């Protein structure tokens, strides 16, 4: 039953393994 | 072909309708389609061809013409400017209105006299000073290295002249507002009880109740206005300034400012402008209103035949100026961008520091630990020249802001010793229309000017010879 | 000398929410702020002098 | 901490380098241009004869 | 859970199944005062964006 | 554009560039500051007044002779014969309005924006400034 | 680059790069101080308008 639906909004996944707060990084 | 993007929207928080003009190019070419890895923005999403518009500064897409007039509000270019529009809602983009059309009845002999006026009040805003700061080199290129001051000191004297440029920087913004307010030479005091006339002055002079000791003008204008450091018992950005970098605090705290402020009004509310020359001399408050009447050729006794009516109309300005103040989204922007500009630069110059600038790393003790010192020297005197170079461009536009702030600090200062203490024949400098009075007041960082200027109203044609 | 990291400074008790695989705390300035003790697992802090 | 051990001819010892093209530079060994740490080598006449 | 037809070109058939493909992009990204990411927008899909 | 001016056409150059942190946004809100204060200075300077006025039909105005200030309907651009000799005697270089053989030589990121107030509506100031201090 | 490995290459433009940035930082360095005199001039046309 192959079929297209649509994600939204999923796969935010942490890039690194360093603790932050409040801080708006940006990464690539 | 090529060219630059830029992206017409309104507040984010208001729509998400956007328009994007692409900068000097024609829809003829390549905007008129997008293929995949074809243009470097990916997004195809548009379909390049639904209300193509072509414009002087490179065609537009996105926003439909009208051929309406109305004063604008985001300027695109050559006569174009685009806004918020409700059809429901989209985007438009039209030519600019200059104004009001109109024309004058000139002829041989008609003239024009104006048979009633209107005592109003307009505001002011000037910045005469910033925030002081003071740097050290050793700590924030070298921070705590031994070696690295030993390498530092081998570039000459590259860091004396920092320094004192910087001092040299404070201590004129220190006499800035020794110079602007400083007019006076003994402190006044209010009169005891206050009447004048039916004149109402309780909205500007202090008010005891409170423990500052402000006027309620002066209130609302502190309280709008927001601060990020003022450098008190410093001991989250604010406390992240611990690489070298500090703030001094002004020499004349909010205090004596107000008393200033205070006997600056006592002395324009019962002396005119003899305590500007002289010494102070006492007149009742109506007969200096009619000589600042006759000041610009109108005869004392319109006041003194109408001084209830004039009285309301000043209390009636007194009144609505509070709200105009209060309910505006933003009239303090002069001061609020002249703290915004520092506050911006002391955050990038801190950000500058995690940078490798060709160097293995950006951590000087990791980087003098790991390695045997002949490399370190290197890698140091790269990270050394690099910082350096980071910190010239600091104090060489901090040099150029001051330069601008004295300007300012200057007019304001002409300005207050010339609208305050005396009336002023510039005409368009103290205020639209002919000018009355001027009353000043303090602001962080700056001052506020009310202007009470006379404009007149409804005329009635006549035969002239 | 946290296995490796040199410096210097004041050493106090947090109340940091360190993940399990969360090590090292970092400001914006790319230097470290908090670090957790190896040898008992606690969050500790970094004060400068 | 990882370590690779082979023999090769002694006269490539300038291949073995990152960003160093070569007969086993392309194809056999490949060297990324981010490598931190040294290399150790000796004479094996006693160890291939 | 397994039955049989011929879906495909944008339908909707239960599979109890999802697979995406990942794509190299930019993304900025906000932390939580708990150190919990909350939000994130990526750079590449509108002049909002 | 930094990326255009430094590294042409080079993913490598532009790769290494990123390296040295905000060298570029630095040099691209110091001209944007310059850029934005430019299209103010012509605001101050013509629109002290908010509404435009119109000249009297009759050029009479007592014996005076206002015909060589006052604009001539008959030319295109509707400005007064005193500013033709202006425009002619200054030699403009380039407006970069779609330069499309030096002015084409600045295809290197130096782009040159265009003002706000096209030099056609400054003239309606200045119609309307003059045209109201005669009258 | 067409004469050079990534090795050294690297070397040989960052030589041009900080040639040209120190050049570039040069000109908004002489245009803000030219642009200064004009806003001292713009305010002294409107004053005398
Ligand atoms: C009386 O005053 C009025 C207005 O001040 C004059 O009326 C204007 O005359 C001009 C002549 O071209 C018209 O363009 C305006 O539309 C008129 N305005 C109004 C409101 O009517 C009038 O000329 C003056 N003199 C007389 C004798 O009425
Ligand atoms: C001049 O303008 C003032 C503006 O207020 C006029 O004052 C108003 O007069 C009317 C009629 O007496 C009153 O009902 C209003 O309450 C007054 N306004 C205020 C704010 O008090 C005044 O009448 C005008 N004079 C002439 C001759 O037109
Ligand atoms: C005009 O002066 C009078 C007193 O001389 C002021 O009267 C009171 O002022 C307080 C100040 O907030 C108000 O809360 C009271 O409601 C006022 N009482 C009355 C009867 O009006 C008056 O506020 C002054 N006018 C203004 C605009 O402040
Ligand atoms: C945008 O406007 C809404 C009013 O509908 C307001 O609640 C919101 O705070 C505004 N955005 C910002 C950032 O203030
Ligand atoms: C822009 O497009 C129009 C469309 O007709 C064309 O006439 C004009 O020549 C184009 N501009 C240039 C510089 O080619
Ligand atoms: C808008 O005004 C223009 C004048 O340039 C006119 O040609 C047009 O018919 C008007 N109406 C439109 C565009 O719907
Ligand atoms: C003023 O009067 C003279 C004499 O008749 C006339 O020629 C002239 O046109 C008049 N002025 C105007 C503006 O009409
Ligand atoms: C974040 O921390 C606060 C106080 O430490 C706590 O009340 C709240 O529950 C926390 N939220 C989390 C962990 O999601």
């Amino acid at each position: 039953t192959q079929s297209y639906t649509n994600s939204f909004t999923r796969g935010v996944y942490y890039p690194d393994k360093v603790f932050r707060s409040s801080v708006l990084h940006s990464t690539q | 072909s090529f060219g630059g993007v830029s992206v017409i929207t309104p507040g984010t928080n208001t729509s998400n309708q956007v328009a994007v003009l692409y900068q000097g190019v024609n829809c003829t070419e390549v905007p008129v389609a997008i293929h995949a890895d074809q243009l470097t923005p990916t997004w195809r999403v548009y379909s390049t061809g639904s209300n193509v518009f072509q414009t002087r500064a490179g065609c537009l897409i996105g926003a439909e013409y009208v051929n309406n007039s109305y004063e604008c509000d985001i300027p695109i270019g050559a006569g174009i400017c685009a806004s918020y529009q409700t059809q429901s809602q989209s985007i438009i983009a039209y030519t600019m209105s200059l104004g009001a059309e109109n024309s004058v009845a000139y002829s041989n002999n008609s003239i024009a006299i104006p048979t009633n006026f209107t005592i109003s009040v307009t505001t002011e805003i000037l910045p005469v000073s910033m925030t002081k700061t003071s740097v050290d080199c050793t700590m924030y290129i070298c921070g705590d290295s031994t070696e690295c001051s030993n390498l530092l000191l081998q570039y000459g004297s590259f860091c004396t002249q920092l320094k004192r440029a910087l001092t040299g920087i404070a201590v004129e913004q220190d006499k800035n507002t020794q110079e602007v307010f400083a007019q006076v030479k003994q402190i006044y005091k209010t009169p005891p009880i206050k009447y004048f006339g039916g004149f109402n002055f309780s909205q500007i002079l202090p008010d005891p109740s409170k423990p500052s000791k402000r006027s309620p003008i002066e209130d609302l204008l502190f309280n709008k206005v927001t601060l990020a450091d003022a450098g008190f018992i410093k001991q989250l950005i604010c406390a992240q300034k611990f690489n070298g970098l500090t703030v001094l605090p002004p020499l004349l705290t909010d205090e004596m400012i107000a008393q200033y402020t205070s006997a600056l009004l006592a002395g324009t509310i019962t002396s005119g402008w003899t305590f500007g020359a002289g010494p102070a001399l006492q007149i009742p408050f109506p007969m200096q209103m009619a000589y600042r009447f006759n000041g610009i050729g109108v005869t004392q006794n319109v006041l003194y035949e109408n001084q209830k009516l004039i009285a309301n109309q000043f209390n009636s300005a007194i009144g609505k100026i509070q709200d105009s103040l209060s309910s505006t989204p933003s009239a303090l922007g002069k001061l609020q961008d002249v703290v915004n500009h520092n506050a911006q630069a002391l955050n990038t110059l801190v950000k500058q520091l995690s940078s490798k600038f060709g160097a293995i790393s950006s951590v000087l003790n990791d980087i003098l630990s790991r390695l045997d010192p002949p490399e370190a020297e290197v890698q140091i005197d790269r990270l050394i020249t690099g910082r350096l170079q980071s910190l010239q461009t600091y104090v060489t536009q901090q040099l150029i802001r001051a330069a601008e702030i004295r300007a300012s600090a200057n007019l304001a200062a002409t300005k207050m010793s010339e609208c305050v203490l005396g009336q002023s024949k510039r005409v368009d400098f103290c205020g639209k229309g002919y000018h009355l009075m001027s009353f000043p007041q303090s602001a962080p960082h700056g001052v506020v000017f009310l202007h009470v200027t006379y404009v007149p109203a409804q005329e009635k044609n006549f035969t002239t010879a | 000398n946290f296995n490796g990291l040199t410096g210097t400074g004041v050493l106090t008790e947090s109340n940091k929410k360190f993940l399990p695989f969360q090590q090292f705390g970092r400001d914006i300035a790319d230097t470290t702020d908090a670090v957790r003790d190896p040898q008992t697992l606690e969050i500790l802090d970094i004060t400068p002098c | 901490v990882y370590a690779d051990s082979f023999v090769i001819r002694g006269n490539e010892v300038s291949q073995i380098a990152p960003g160093q093209t070569g007969n086993i530079a392309d194809y056999n060994y490949k060297l990324p241009d981010d490598f931190t740490g040294c290399v150790i080598a000796w004479n094996s006449n006693k160890l291939d004869s | 859970l397994t039955p049989g037809d011929s879906s495909s070109s944008w339908t909707a058939g239960a599979a109890a199944y999802y697979v995406g493909y990942l794509q190299p992009r930019t993304f900025l990204l906000k932390y939580n005062e708990n150190g919990t990411i909350t939000d994130a927008v990526d750079c590449a899909l509108d002049p909002l964006s």
